[PDB]
Protein backbone atom coordinates (compact mmCIF):
# COMPACT_ATOMS: atom_id res chain seq x y z
CA UNK A 1 0.00 0.00 0.00
CA UNK A 2 1.50 3.35 -1.15
CA UNK A 3 0.10 5.68 0.93
CA UNK A 4 1.85 5.77 4.42
CA UNK A 5 4.99 7.72 5.85
CA UNK A 6 7.07 8.55 9.46
CA UNK A 7 8.78 11.15 11.43
CA UNK B 1 -0.94 -12.27 16.12
CA UNK B 2 -2.66 -10.02 18.14
CA UNK B 3 -4.97 -7.18 17.66
CA UNK B 4 -6.15 -4.63 19.92
CA UNK B 5 -7.44 -0.65 19.74
CA UNK B 6 -7.74 2.37 21.68
CA UNK B 7 -9.92 5.01 21.37
CA UNK B 8 -8.55 8.53 21.75
CA UNK B 9 -11.11 11.68 22.49
CA UNK B 10 -9.13 14.69 22.45
CA UNK B 11 -10.70 17.27 24.44
CA UNK B 12 -11.28 21.26 23.43
CA UNK B 13 -10.03 20.58 19.93
CA UNK B 14 -10.70 23.58 18.93
CA UNK B 15 -10.64 25.78 22.20
CA UNK B 16 -7.05 24.55 22.97
CA UNK B 17 -5.84 24.88 19.44
CA UNK B 18 -2.61 27.26 20.21
CA UNK B 19 -1.89 25.19 23.86
CA UNK B 20 -1.61 22.03 21.53
CA UNK B 21 1.95 22.66 20.29
CA UNK B 22 3.65 21.34 17.20
CA UNK B 23 2.46 17.97 18.01
CA UNK B 24 0.88 16.54 21.36
CA UNK B 25 1.00 12.48 22.50
CA UNK B 26 -2.15 10.40 23.92
CA UNK B 27 -1.68 8.04 26.96
CA UNK B 28 0.39 4.69 26.33
CA UNK B 29 -2.52 1.70 25.72
CA UNK B 30 -0.76 -2.16 25.95
CA UNK B 31 -1.08 -4.91 23.80
CA UNK B 32 -4.52 -5.91 25.71
CA UNK B 33 -2.32 -8.15 27.67
CA UNK B 34 -0.19 -5.29 29.36
CA UNK B 35 2.83 -7.97 29.27
CA UNK B 36 5.61 -6.63 26.79
CA UNK B 37 4.99 -4.05 24.45
CA UNK B 38 3.35 -0.39 24.46
CA UNK B 39 2.20 2.09 21.91
CA UNK B 40 0.91 5.35 22.22
CA UNK B 41 -0.71 8.40 19.38
CA UNK B 42 1.08 11.19 18.04
CA UNK B 43 -1.05 13.90 15.96
CA UNK B 44 -0.07 16.97 14.34
CA UNK B 45 -2.63 19.59 14.40
CA UNK B 46 -0.38 21.69 11.51
CA UNK B 47 1.43 19.32 9.63
CA UNK B 48 4.72 20.75 9.95
CA UNK B 49 5.11 20.64 6.45
CA UNK B 50 3.67 22.93 2.95
CA UNK B 51 1.94 19.63 1.64
CA UNK B 52 0.22 19.01 4.28
CA UNK B 53 -0.56 22.26 6.04
CA UNK B 54 -3.79 21.87 5.49
CA UNK B 55 -4.07 19.00 7.22
CA UNK B 56 -3.97 16.92 10.43
CA UNK B 57 -1.57 14.14 11.12
CA UNK B 58 -1.93 10.94 12.74
CA UNK B 59 0.91 8.64 13.83
CA UNK B 60 1.12 5.53 15.81
CA UNK B 61 4.20 5.62 17.87
CA UNK B 62 5.47 2.57 20.01
CA UNK B 63 7.49 3.85 23.07
CA UNK B 64 8.81 0.32 24.19
CA UNK B 65 9.41 -3.65 22.67
CA UNK B 66 11.05 -6.30 24.41
CA UNK B 67 12.23 -7.19 21.34
CA UNK B 68 14.34 -5.92 18.57
CA UNK B 69 11.25 -5.19 16.36
CA UNK B 70 7.77 -5.29 15.89
CA UNK B 71 5.84 -5.82 12.82
CA UNK B 72 2.13 -4.39 13.06
CA UNK B 73 -0.83 -3.38 10.81
CA UNK B 74 -2.22 -0.08 12.23
CA UNK B 75 -6.14 1.59 11.13
CA UNK B 76 -6.99 5.18 11.94
CA UNK B 77 -10.44 6.32 11.92
CA UNK B 78 -12.47 9.06 13.33
CA UNK B 79 -15.81 8.56 15.49
CA UNK B 80 -18.64 10.78 14.52
CA UNK B 81 -21.17 12.34 17.37
CA UNK B 82 -23.17 9.10 16.95
CA UNK B 83 -20.42 6.60 17.58
CA UNK B 84 -19.88 5.32 14.21
CA UNK B 85 -16.84 5.07 11.94
CA UNK B 86 -16.03 7.52 9.32
CA UNK B 87 -12.61 9.06 7.31
CA UNK B 88 -10.65 5.62 7.97
CA UNK B 89 -7.29 5.39 6.61
CA UNK B 90 -5.10 1.99 6.66
CA UNK B 91 -2.28 0.37 4.89
CA UNK B 92 -2.67 -3.45 3.67
CA UNK B 93 1.21 -3.39 3.82
CA UNK B 94 2.79 -4.09 7.53
CA UNK B 95 5.43 -2.24 8.92
CA UNK B 96 8.35 -2.92 11.41
CA UNK B 97 8.43 -0.70 14.44
CA UNK B 98 11.07 0.08 16.73
CA UNK B 99 11.40 1.35 19.93
CA UNK B 100 11.05 5.44 19.16
CA UNK B 101 10.13 4.74 15.98
CA UNK B 102 6.11 5.51 14.42
CA UNK B 103 4.54 5.12 11.32
CA UNK B 104 1.61 7.33 9.98
CA UNK B 105 -0.63 9.68 7.67
CA UNK B 106 0.62 13.35 7.01
CA UNK B 107 -2.27 13.39 5.30
CA UNK B 108 -5.13 12.16 7.31
CA UNK B 109 -7.84 14.16 7.60
CA UNK B 110 -8.32 18.23 5.76
CA UNK B 111 -8.72 20.69 8.91
CA UNK B 112 -11.47 22.54 6.98
CA UNK B 113 -13.47 19.05 6.94
CA UNK B 114 -12.75 18.45 10.26
CA UNK B 115 -14.15 21.84 11.36
CA UNK B 116 -17.16 22.32 9.53
CA UNK B 117 -20.34 21.40 11.14
CA UNK B 118 -21.88 19.59 8.47
CA UNK B 119 -19.99 16.83 9.31
CA UNK B 120 -20.58 16.57 13.05
CA UNK B 121 -16.65 15.01 13.67
CA UNK B 122 -16.73 17.59 16.93
CA UNK B 123 -19.63 17.12 19.38
CA UNK B 124 -18.56 18.90 22.58
CA UNK B 125 -14.93 20.47 20.96
CA UNK B 126 -14.05 17.02 21.23
CA UNK B 127 -12.20 15.01 18.55
CA UNK B 128 -12.46 10.98 19.19
CA UNK B 129 -9.86 8.93 17.27
CA UNK B 130 -9.84 5.24 16.74
CA UNK B 131 -6.84 3.05 16.42
CA UNK B 132 -6.57 -0.46 15.63
CA UNK B 133 -3.44 -2.49 15.71
CA UNK B 134 -2.58 -5.91 14.61
CA UNK B 135 0.85 -6.96 15.67
CA UNK B 136 2.73 -9.97 13.78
Amino acid sequence: TPTASSS
Amino acid sequence: VVKFSYMWTINNFSFCREEMGEVIKSSTFSSGANDKLKWCLRVNPKGLDEESKDYLSLYLLLVSCPKSEVRAKFKFSILNAKGEETKAMEDQRAYRFVQGKDWGFKKFIRRDFLLDEANGLLPDDKLTLFCEVSVV
